[PDB]
């Protein structure tokens, strides 16, 4: 979750798999689950688009 | 020399003319100074990073936007530095003895 | 350090210096240039021929036999002979100090030092030249004393005291038609140690104030390379407002700029944002940099500082780049500069954010008022909870609690 919050300060959008190769999860499906996970919790503010399969990042 | 001359006079254009807009086209731009595009740009750039022109260039829309925007919020960075002060004040009272 | 495999003029370069400094450099080329071994040290033995070398003689001397004899007659001769002269010298030493003439002292000592300097043993040089410190009573004598001392303690490499010593030297005869010799001696060493001392700022502000006229001083480097290590201290840690006023506008420097074409070249082209050619040329520039010594070792660190400082300038100006053509620009493929610039964006430098979906780098605007009023709440909150933490010390340290 850290390492996933830190991409964030660099990133606006980031593809599912080129984002499952910084925080080593090892799968576009566990990274998407992790970040709607963490969504949940409001430790992050995302949006995920299943068409390109990528992660854009709000911060508003 | 001539080509120091051929420049100063755009430069002088350029700056004359962007003065009322917020939002400029390049290739308006270029039609004015009677150039093209990447010499334009290259002004721009030049003109930019010598700190004359107040503006940025966005090169996805081919735009020039200027700076009429930035209002004196000098408040706020005031605030700041108050807060900064009272953030050491802090450390100097509860570390004190007990 | 190590295989390099460079090209580079040995004939022109060591002409252009006298004494044992050649041979030091020449040993450096030896340690860094694999593929030009055999004639470097060929050159090298054919001038440390002439020298009274007499230990590192015959370290290099075995070295290109191991690589790979000697006249040892004249080994003999330099030996005895040497040894005689030795004699013959400390005789006349006591000679002079018996009438106690200081003109004459100092002298004998310089005489020692320099026959010192010429077999090696300039260690003892040194606190021969610190004794004949007691024996200067004129601001000439100090001056040549103080340039001498700095000289022979550039062998010794020990940058801090050259730098005590070019301080006092400057500073103790009220600093100031005269020879501008000595200016620019002292400038130079100074420039030279800072450099060694990783300074590279203080190095160019002070090394920039040299004239090609006044410098001739064939002993410690030559102009060339002066002209490159203000270049690329310029270039690496002055900023756009300051390379103008003391590295473009500058009359002192176009001398020394046009002695050297390519580092003017990189300079110019550096300043009116051509960066892939400038790019290029500091590459094919870096073979032969890594062969200069007070340099090899920092070099990667300059490039890196060079590129960087490139980077934040090109993304100045712009507020929305494609990273297509800053790319191109930069002679690199998209991911590498995607990683040098999330390196940058988390270090600091840039405020920007990077869209991989059209590969585009926007700049990023900071809320003042959205941070102001973020900073104030957390600044509160850890007030309160110091507040609340202090309070319960005061609580508990009244009732006499230290775990007994």
């Amino acid at each position: 979750k850290k390492n996933i919050q830190r991409l964030t300060k660099t990133f606006l959008t980031l593809s599912l798999q080129d984002m499952a190769s910084r925080v080593q999860l090892s799968g576009p499906q566990e990274a998407e689950k992790y970040v709607l996970h963490m969504i949940e919790d409001g430790e992050i503010f995302a949006s995920i688009n299943q068409k390109d399969g990528m992660v854009s990042f709000h911060d508003n | 020399h001539i080509e120091e001359l051929l420049r100063n006079i755009r430069t002088q254009v350029l700056i004359k003319l962007i003065k009322p807009y917020t939002r400029i086209h390049i290739p308006f731009i270029s039609k004015e100074l009677n150039i093209d595009v990447a010499d334009v740009e290259s002004l721009l750039v030049q003109c930019i990073l010598d700190n004359t022109i107040h503006g940025r260039i966005d090169q996805v829309n081919q735009l020039l936007e200027l700076d009429h925007q930035k209002r004196g919020g000098a408040r706020y960075t005031a605030l700041d530095k108050w807060t900064n002060q009272l953030n050491s004040l802090n450390q100097a009272v509860v570390s004190k003895l007990a | 350090y190590v295989v390099e495999n460079p090209s580079l003029d040995l004939e022109q370069y060591a002409a252009s210096y006298s004494g044992l400094m050649r041979i030091e450099r020449l040993q450096f080329i030896a340690d860094h240039c694999p593929t030009l071994r055999v004639e470097a040290l060929k050159m090298a033995l054919s001038f440390v021929q002439r020298t009274f070398n007499v230990d590192m003689y015959e370290e290099i001397h075995r070295k290109l036999s191991e690589a790979t004899a000697l006249d040892t007659a004249w080994v003999e001769a330099t030996r005895k002979k040497a040894l005689l002269k030795l004699e013959k010298l400390d005789t006349d030493l006591k000679n002079y100090k018996g009438n106690s003439i200081k003109e004459s002292i100092r002298r004998g000592h310089d005489d020692l030092g320099d026959h010192y300097l010429d077999c090696g043993d300039l260690s003892n040089a040194l606190k021969c030249y610190s004794r004949a410190r007691d024996y200067c009573t004129s601001a000439k004598h100090v001056i040549n004393m103080c340039l001498n001392v700095i000289k022979v303690s550039v062998y010794l490499q020990n940058w801090s005291h050259v730098l005590s010593y070019v301080s006092k030297a400057e500073s103790t005869p009220e600093i100031a038609s005269q020879t501008q010799a000595i200016l620019t001696k002292l400038k130079c060493a100074a420039g030279l140690a800072e450099l060694a001392a990783r300074k590279y700022k203080q190095a160019a502000k002070c090394l920039l104030l040299a004239s090609f006229d006044h410098c001739d001083f064939p002993e410690l480097l030559s102009p060339s390379n002066v002209a490159i290590y203000g270049g690329l201290c310029a270039l690496a840690t002055f900023d756009r407002q300051e390379l103008q006023r003391n590295v473009i506008s500058s009359s002192s420097f176009k001398l020394f700029l046009e002695l050297e074409p390519q580092v003017r070249d990189i300079i110019f082209k550096f300043y009116e944002s051509k960066y892939a050619s400038c790019l290029k040329m500091l590459d094919e520039m870096k073979d032969n940099l890594l062969l200069d010594m007070y340099l090899a070792p920092h070099v990667r660190t300059l490039y890196t500082q060079i590129r960087n400082r490139a980077l934040i300038q090109y993304f100045s100006p712009y507020v929305s780049a494609d990273m297509h053509r800053m790319a191109a620009a930069f002679n690199t493929t998209v991911a590498a500069l995607e990683d040098e610039l999330t390196q940058l964006i988390l270090e600091g430098l840039i405020s920007a954010r990077v869209d991989s979906h059209s590969k585009i780098l926007y700049a990023r605007d900071v809320d003042q008022r959205s941070t102001t009023f973020e900073k104030s709440l957390l600044m509160g909150k850890e007030f309160q909870r110091r507040a609340k933490a202090m309070m319960l010390r005061a609580a508990v340290l009244r009732n006499q609690i230290h775990v007994k």
